[PDB]
């Protein structure tokens, strides 16, 4: 038997962190996108 | 025609195709070049110019 410990590659976190990390996914080559969202979070400003 | 009678030099036929070249070259390149208010905006940390 053998146990493990797996996680993602990266967890950015602090107040004011969304517009700055997203700059990292356009300095690398990425041209096209797709989004998923609930219906309550589309008629409002999120 | 009013700068030839006083000054005393120059031909009237060449000061007409020089007054039209220095008044439309200067309205074909400096038309859209922002020099008022805000120029640019980079928002990795917050700066403006």
């Amino acid at each position: 038997n053998m146990l493990w410990h797996k996680l993602p590659k990266s967890i950015y976190f602090r107040r004011g962190s969304l517009p700055i990390a997203l700059d990292e996914v356009i300095t690398d080559g990425h041209k096209r996108a797709l989004i998923v969202t609930d219906r309550f979070l589309f008629n409002n400003g999120y | 025609k009013m700068a030839v009678a006083e000054s005393g030099m120059g031909i009237v036929e060449d000061k007409v195709i020089k007054n039209h070249f220095a008044s439309e070259y200067i309205y074909n390149a400096y038309k859209d070049e922002k020099t008022c208010g805000v120029l640019s905006e980079d928002d990795t940390f917050g700066t403006i110019t």
